[PDB]
RNA sequence: UUAAGUUAUUAAGGGCGCACGGUGGAUGCCUUGGCACUAGAAGCCGAUGAAGGACGUUACUAACGACGAUAUGCUUUGGGGA
RNA sequence: CCGAUAGUGAACCAGUACCGUGAGGGAAAGGUGAAAAGCACCCCGGAAGGGGAGUGAAAUAGAACCUGAAACCGUGUGCUU
RNA sequence: CAAUGGUAGGAGAGCGUUCUAAGGGCGUUGAAGCAUGAUCGUAAGGACAUGUGGAGCGCUUAGAAGUGAGAAUGCCGGUGUGAGUAGCGAAAGACGGGUGAGAAUCCCGUCCACCGAUUGACUAAGGUUUCCAGAGGAAGGCUCGUCCGCUCUGGGUUAGUC
RNA sequence: CGCGAGCUGGGUUCAGAACGUCGUGAGACAGUUCGGUCCCUAUCCGUCGUGGGCGUAGGAAAUUUGAGAGGAGCUGUCCUU
RNA sequence: AUGAUGAGGUUAAUAGGUUCGAGGUGGAAGCAUGGUGACAUGUGGAGCUGACGAAUACUAAUCGAUCGAAGACUUAAU
């Protein structure tokens, strides 16, 4: 049966990903939180 | 369907008293002197 | 008669294959049960070859596979021809037997009794 | 008077190898070798290698005759099992133990 | 010799004690790192392009530091002494 | 005040293996020896392993390496059935 | 002379553990830990001996506590039992030769069999080197493996018009 | 009201829908009506079948007695008298 | 099921094969004749035939190994 997560590079980079996150204040919040944690991957 | 209690070591070792293999049914080969399976070809020599 | 872990059509095909292969090679290595069963098939083939007439040849063609043997000197002939032209001659005076089975030990991948079945 | 050989971390479960090891304990070296070569278990060639190694150790390091040699003791104890898994139905995973064995054989001429 | 009576021995395996091994990583000893504070600096950085990154850079070649195409570093002044 | 289940999540290439589409969630893993002196050579083995020899104060300190409990698994037996 | 069963519960006296203070000691002529023993006290518990271990630790008095576990469908690890049991994931193989320490399982050949509106040939997505050639067999392949989508080494993708 | 780790699942007792009836309503009625996932690889005793060990004072082959135990145990019609 | 049980292991009919049958099927193949042809008739109760009956060592049960007693005391009759 059709499961969830039918992957798609364009949609993955458009919904998540650096430029989408930087386009809202809350997205910039998540990048700030991830940098504060020392996370190696931000979006 | 499912065990009600452990199997103690005594019970286990009792159950596996007949879990063993027997020595092969082997005989000395008349031609070469090495052991072989009775009614089989001597693998060391190749006779009979 | 044995079933050899195989359906009726698959067992028939396998037995006639094994018979043809023993005829081609004069001696093969196989399992004990399959040799015990191919003994009868190949021996009835040699019986048909010993009669030599056309109806018997047409009857032995029912069982043998269309296999080709390269003799020496680039001589070429079928399994049927080998049956009726060289093996029937080898056993014209013998009134049965025609095969011998030599038990060998168990193979490695299973415990299967490997045997040599040859012609005699 | 005594010769030793150990095969460590043999990737066969000790419960499986001890079956074959039960057949050669206390037997003569020649009979032990024949038993090993003629019994069709996966552990027979592995035990045969350890036996031949012990016999060679006897001959080469202690200079004892390998005709008067008996299998003084033969045993296998557990080694460092490997832990694996199998995906069962409904997303559950069941453990698999790939156990290993330390196989020891000591041969002796039964004297002092 | 026969009758009547009595009692061994057996261990396929098991039980207890002991001896010797294995597995496993408790315990003890130890510290590379942490935790709570005291005294004294300091309390911003960015369009002169920041914070964080990406990719590179070595004689060979992965990863961490270090450093940018002048790349495993350059100049200068002062310590420094194989 | 803690001494590797403690003390930071992280004493060790740790916000990392890994999980999730994503915010997020989040480990486990310290110790040979004073010195690497880390076992030249011989033997069985394809190898792995091992037995000698040797280094070392010590090699059941041999790299999973300080100590090495218990559960658990074996092999012998004294007394029993 | 009298009293001394005991649950919720009250009261008292103590045993041990870590640390600190001061005094007094023990240790490579072997500390702590660990193991065994047929030892001592009314209990908690305290010694001694001998093995292992290889550098720290008692005693006295007094101070502090992360101070005592058998149970929480407790948490983390290790290991059992079930048990050599269930399973080993739709299906057709046989033999000959070859290679190797080892072959039902790898390579070649012949016959046989299965699909064939496809089990064939492209190509979107998606995945990222799995592609190729030599070498390898610890682990992964639900068995085996000489083989592999695994390991090692070295390679491989060429556009004015797609 | 023996027996669902022996079977079924029509009734009954979840979630859907409808009728009568009650409730302003959400909903309700042991009033009807159509529909509606029955899991489990047997450790122990027990039971049905089959083997090995030792004993039965030497070691064997066969033929046996029967202490005990189980099984069977029903009945119609016609003719004659 | 496997053990077990029973028939046998060469001084042998245990299984296979071979030969001879029983039962089953129902008229092989190749020829010949007839028909334009599908076919038909003849040779000829033909050919074939798992398991059932008999005979025959042609093939395989060819070599060999392991286990298995020496018979306890007491009393009375002897
Ligand atoms: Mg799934």
């Amino acid at each position: 049966v059709k499961r969830t997560y039918q992957p798609n590079k364009r949609k993955h980079s458009k919904v998540h990903g650096f430029r989408k996150r930087m386009s809202t204040k809350n997205g910039r919040k998540v990048l700030a939180r991830r940098r504060r944690k020392g996370r190696k991957v931000l979006s | 369907a499912v065990p009600k209690r452990r199997t103690s070591k005594t019970r286990k070792n009792k159950r596996r008293t007949h879990f063993k293999i027997s020595v092969p049914g082997m005989t000395e080969c008349p031609n070469c002197g090495e052991y072989k399976l009775s009614h089989r070809v001597c693998k060391n020599c190749g006779s009979y | 008669y044995r079933k050899l872990g195989r359906t009726s059509d698959q067992r028939k095909a396998m037995l006639r294959d094994l018979a043809t292969s023993l005829i081609i090679s004069e001696r093969i290595e196989t399992t004990e049960a399959r040799a015990k069963e191919v003994r009868s098939v190949v021996e009835k083939l040699i019986t048909l070859g010993k009669k030599g007439d056309l109806a018997s040849r047409r009857n032995a063609a029912k069982t043998l596979r269309n296999v080709e043997i390269l003799n020496e000197d680039e001589t070429t002939q079928t399994a049927l021809q080998k049956l009726f032209g060289e093996i029937a001659e080898r056993y014209t005076e013998r009134q049965g037997g025609y095969t011998r089975i030599l038990k060998q030990g168990p193979r490695r991948g299973d415990g299967a009794e490997s045997v040599i079945i040859e012609l005699v | 008077m005594e010769a030793k050989a150990v095969a460590r971390t043999i990737r066969i479960a000790p419960r499986k190898v001890r079956l074959v090891l039960d057949l050669i304990r206390g037997k003569n070296a020649a009979e032990a070798i024949a038993i090993l070569k003629l019994t069709n278990k996966a552990s027979s060639p592995v035990i045969e290698k350890v036996l031949m190694s012990a016999l060679a150790n006897a001959e080469h390091n202690y200079d004892m005759n390998t005709d008067e040699l008996v299998v003084k003791e033969a045993y296998a104890n557990e080694g460092p099992t490997l832990k694996r898994f199998r995906p069962r139905a409904q997303g559950r995973a069941s453990a698999i133990n790939k156990r290993t064995s330390h196989i020891t054989i000591v041969v002796s001429d039964g004297k002092e």
